[PDB]
């Protein structure tokens, strides 16, 4: 009966936050002072945190959720009462752990040997990805691309065929009919009236929005092909799919590195302010205080003071072992702080706006219950950061914050040079981001059997992404597993939904700001309503669902892609004049070999 | 049985918030009364917002009730540098559950396992029954709402405030007041 469940979770919320704090304190102290003495401390603190968390879950399981009426207490019971893991038999749990550890060590240690010189070998990031990012030798890239698959990707095959078993038996035991349906469960909403939402409806609404991208992507693809035909002549058909080893990284996940090969107006320099940052001699403190000047200018809260003493923004003065990975920390107890290795660059100034934009989220819902202090779905928690990055990248912010001179000028040739680099990043990944989740969803449900895994993958690379296998593959390979998101057990639909929500969250506040032009030109500074309509959602976290939270910011009951497509109508207006003698989209049937 | 310089507390620079709930802060010198008690305790900064006349929530319903008709004052100040510890200063204790709502000025120091809904209970605090006492692990890195505040309450004959005295002018026509007797005249040193 509900007061037992209230008092049980009120006791969880008073018990848990202390243990969460002295666990995350050792983790903070480790990442800033890396020593085995701090590894062992953060290990043995994180152990006691987990030993509390798993015990409180089997206690929460004794309370029948059908005796509840209140919505709050119900969502906190359902968050703590959930198994997920520990439903497996003890041996099969260790077998899944053994597979996960094996796919983790294979991806992290996977050496590729040079056949011209067997004594030189490359790891993925420190060399093999560098070839794909910054070399134009088709055969050095094609070697790096197929040798990752043949010398590392092949190792993951027999493991993914057994991870897909143990993860589905885990999902089933939880009464999710496949592990894909389990990952779709983040977006689910029940009993709120009208604003309810379904695991299967996530498939239907992703596929209902994906077809609105295709007319833009098939012009941007024909454009990227017409430019790659000049960087890689004779290798590419004028109507073809794109050979995968030519897409700018180890998988073709973003086209952003193709800019120097694809740029609209290479004769005009795209905007920078790294020069004005060093002309005024700014540091990390100034960069982040100019970001707080942006946040108080739209009229969001100031930092809680202890941000400045307890954050780390540059490297230390000692040649100290610390991670340079820019990370937003919520420790509990109201303690919000950023850890990073910063360098005086306009990219780091946008970072400051982005990571302080994450801290504004972590700060706003801090009065909500602990089990509810998270993003309303896994796409919201990054979309709320990137609106602060994009508002700060604009020539209006950059001139008015004094980072561009009053007599700097911008032109239509500059506007399209920006928008194409946005599209190569934002539009080019959406096909891949729908495709990877769709292939996994169809594998976990068994619509693709293990004797058609690599077959359907490349049929979908050719039908969804317009991309063709550089070299033939069969069921001895595992190109999905050759990527981090598959071999280390990560859901990926967060990137599709975030790449929708970022532009919804932009355009909603551009209306409130009385914005006068194309959606990219928008700035939410000096305004009140643009901070106020946002704060109404930011104070929620998980305490109200994402379907309802969209109606408070945007006035939309569900997710949309129109706002994203409106951020590209000026670029599509340009593509429609450049591409007139191009074959729009692709022939699925061409191949390079 | 003492003269109470209360307005010197109100004028001092150390305190973060101070208020009075039956009296104005300038009249704190003018007060005179039979007996008073002073209370003191250490609490989290956002929870000091419950420590005013008649309010609800946590401390006000389960530890320490102030009435709506409180003739008195409350004073609160930040204390990180002495009252917080890196390991969490769990010496400070708070109550999360108790039956009924506290009478104004009620104290309790006993405990029994809470048994919400209905159940027997003999230790263990496992299911449907809870140990209601909890500890406040204060740390010097906390956000302001969770930092330690030192808090005092004043629960307003034997205790007048300070009786101000002027200079004493001799050999001139003056109005005067000596203790409680008032008059007018010329004051001269007698034999
Ligand atoms: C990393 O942090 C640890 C602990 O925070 C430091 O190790 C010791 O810390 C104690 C404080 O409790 C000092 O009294 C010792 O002198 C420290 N050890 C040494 C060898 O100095 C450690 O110093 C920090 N790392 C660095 C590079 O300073
Ligand atoms: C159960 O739901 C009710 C409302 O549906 C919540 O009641 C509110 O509680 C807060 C503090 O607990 C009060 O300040 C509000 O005034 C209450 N609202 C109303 C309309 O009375 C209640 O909090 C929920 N239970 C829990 C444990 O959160
Ligand atoms: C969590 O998983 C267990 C199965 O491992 C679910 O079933 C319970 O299993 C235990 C033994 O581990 C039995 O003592 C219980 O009787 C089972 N539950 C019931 C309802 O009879 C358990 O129900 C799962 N949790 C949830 C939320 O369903
Ligand atoms: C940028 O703006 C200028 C001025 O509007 C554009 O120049 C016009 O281009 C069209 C199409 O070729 C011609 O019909 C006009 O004659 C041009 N104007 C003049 C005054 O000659 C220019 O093409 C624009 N470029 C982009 C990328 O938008
Ligand atoms: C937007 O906010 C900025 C920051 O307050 C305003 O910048 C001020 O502009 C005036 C005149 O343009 C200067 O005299 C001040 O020195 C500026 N302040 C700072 C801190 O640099 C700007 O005016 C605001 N925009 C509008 C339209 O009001
Ligand atoms: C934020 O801090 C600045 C000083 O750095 C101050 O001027 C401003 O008033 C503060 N913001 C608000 C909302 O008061």
């Amino acid at each position: 009966i509900e007061e037992q469940a209230k008092t049980f979770l009120d006791k969880f919320n008073h018990e848990a936050e202390d243990l969460f704090y002295q666990s995350s304190l050792a983790s903070w102290n480790y990442n800033t002072n890396i020593t085995e003495e701090n590894v062992q401390n953060m290990n043995n603190a994180g152990d006691k945190w987990s030993a509390f968390l798993k015990e409180q879950s089997t206690l929460a399981q004794m309370y029948p959720l059908q005796e509840i009426q209140n919505l709050t207490v119900k969502l906190q019971l359902q968050a703590l009462q959930q198994n997920g893991s520990s439903v497996l038999s003890e041996d099969k749990s260790k077998r899944l752990n053994t597979i996960l550890n094996t796919m983790s060590t294979i991806y992290s240690t996977g050496k590729v040997c040079n056949p011209d010189n067997p004594q030189e070998c490359l790891l993925l990031e420190p060399g093999l990805n560098e070839i794909m990012a910054n070399s134009l030798d088709y055969n050095e890239r094609l070697w790096a691309w197929e040798s990752w698959r043949s010398e590392v990707g092949k190792q993951l095959r027999p493991l993914y065929e057994e991870y897909v078993v143990l993860k589905n038996e885990m999902a089933r035991a939880n009464h999710y009919e496949d592990y894909g349906d389990y990952w779709r469960g983040d977006y689910e909403v029940n009993g709120v009236d009208g604003y309810d939402y379904s695991r299967g409806q996530l498939i239907e609404d992703v596929e209902h929005t994906f077809e609105e991208i295709k007319p833009l992507y098939e012009h941007l693809h024909a454009y990227v092909r017409a430019k790659l035909m000049n960087a890689y002549p004779s290798y590419i058909s004028p109507i073809g799919c794109l050979p995968a080893h030519l897409l700018g990284d180890m998988w073709g996940r973003f086209w952003t590195n193709l800019y120097s090969l694809t740029v609209p107006f290479g004769q005009k320099p795209n905007i920078d302010v790294t020069d004005a940052m060093v002309d005024q001699a700014w540091d990390a403190q100034r960069i982040f205080k100019e970001a707080e000047k942006f946040f108080v200018s739209v009229g969001l809260p100031n930092m809680t003071q202890g941000f400045w003493e307890n954050s780390m923004l540059t490297d230390p003065g000692n040649v100290q072992k610390a991670v340079c990975h820019p990370t937003a920390w919520d420790l509990g107890k109201g303690d919000f702080r950023i850890l990073m290795c910063t360098k005086v660059t306009m990219d780091d100034f946008l970072t400051a706006h982005h990571e302080m934009g994450h801290i504004q989220y972590d700060m706003a819902y801090a009065a909500q219950p602990f089990l509810l202090r998270n993003g309303a779905n896994e796409g919201f928690h990054e979309a709320v950061g990137e609106i602060m990055s994009l508002s700060a990248a604009t020539p209006k912010h950059l001139k008015s914050i004094g980072l561009l001179s009053p007599d700097f000028q911008e032109d239509n040739e500059t506007e399209i040079n920006f928008l194409l680099k946005q599209a190569l990043t934002i539009v080019g990944t959406l096909p891949f981001t729908y495709m990877l989740e769709k292939w996994r969803w169809m594998v976990f449900k068994g619509e693709i059997p293990k004797d058609q895994w690599m077959k359907k993958w490349w049929e979908m690379k050719r039908e969804i992404v317009g991309v063709v296998e550089p070299v033939p593959h069969d069921e001895t390979y595992c190109d999905p597993a050759s990527l981090f998101h598959v071999s280390n057990d990560y859901s990926f639909i967060r990137y599709y939904t975030r790449t929708l929500y970022q532009f919804q969250f932009q355009e909603a506040l551009c209306q409130a700001a009385k914005h006068e032009g194309p959606l990219h030109k928008c700035d939410i500074s000096n305004s009140t309503e643009a901070g106020q309509k946002l704060f109404n959602m930011l104070r929620l976290g998980k305490s109200e669902p994402w379907t309802l939270a969209l109606e408070n910011v945007v006035g939309a009951k569900n997710m949309n892609v129109r706002p994203l497509l409106n951020y590209f109508e000026p670029l599509f207006t340009w593509l429609k004049d450049q591409n007139k003698n191009s074959f729009v989209g692709w022939s699925t049937d061409w191949s390079p070999y | 049985n003492c003269v109470a310089d209360y307005s010197v507390l109100y004028n001092s620079a150390s305190f973060s918030t101070f208020k009075c709930y039956g009296v104005s802060p300038t009249k704190l010198n003018d007060l005179c009364f039979t007996n008073v008690y002073a209370d003191s305790f250490v609490i989290r900064g956002d929870e000091v917002r419950q420590i005013a006349p008649g309010q609800t929530g946590k401390i006000a319903d389960y530890n320490y009730k102030l009435p709506d008709d409180f003739t008195g004052c409350v004073i609160a100040w930040n204390s990180n540098n002495l009252d917080s510890k890196v390991g969490g200063n769990y010496n400070y204790l708070y109550r999360l559950f108790r039956k009924s709502n506290l009478k104004p000025f009620e104290r309790d120091i006993s405990t029994e396992i809470y048994q919400a809904g209905s159940t027997p209970c003999n230790g263990v605090e496992g299911f449907n029954c809870y140990f209601p006492l909890q500890s406040y692990g204060f740390q010097p890195t906390n956000g302001v709402g969770y930092q330690p505040y030192r808090v005092v309450v004043l629960s307003f004959a034997t205790v007048c405030g300070p009786k101000k005295s002027t200079n004493l002018v001799k050999n001139k026509c003056v109005n005067f007041n000596f203790n409680g007797l008032t008059g007018t005249g010329v004051l001269t040193e007698s034999n």
